């Protein structure tokens, strides 16, 4: 119902991420949210490969896939 | 329905 979403957002990080290193860094970043299921270790290393106007992009996108719950405490810890 | 881990599978897939 929303795969779309996902590999819409997905999608949009490839275009802004053609190097494969950042999607290599990503990639530790969400495997390390489902494992440690912390939305604070992703903040962190979220900002590290989104610290760029055109990383950005990324921070608002693989948002939508927290949880509500997770939404709430992960806006709270990015500048919002 | 787990959106972070369909994200996962979908670049895992995208890869190949």
């Amino acid at each position: 119902m929303d795969r779309k979403v996902a590999r819409e957002f997905r999608h949009k990080v490839d275009f802004l991420i053609e190097n494969d290193a950042e999607k290599d860094y990503l990639y530790d970043v969400l495997r390390m949210y489902h494992q440690t299921m912390d939305v604070a270790v992703l903040v962190g290393d979220l900002k590290l490969v989104i610290n760029e106007p055109s990383r950005l992009p990324l921070f608002d996108a693989i948002r939508p896939l927290i949880p509500l719950k997770h939404q709430v405490e992960y806006d709270q810890l990015t500048p919002r | 329905g787990s959106l972070l881990k369909e994200v996962l599978e979908d670049y895992l897939r995208l890869k190949k």
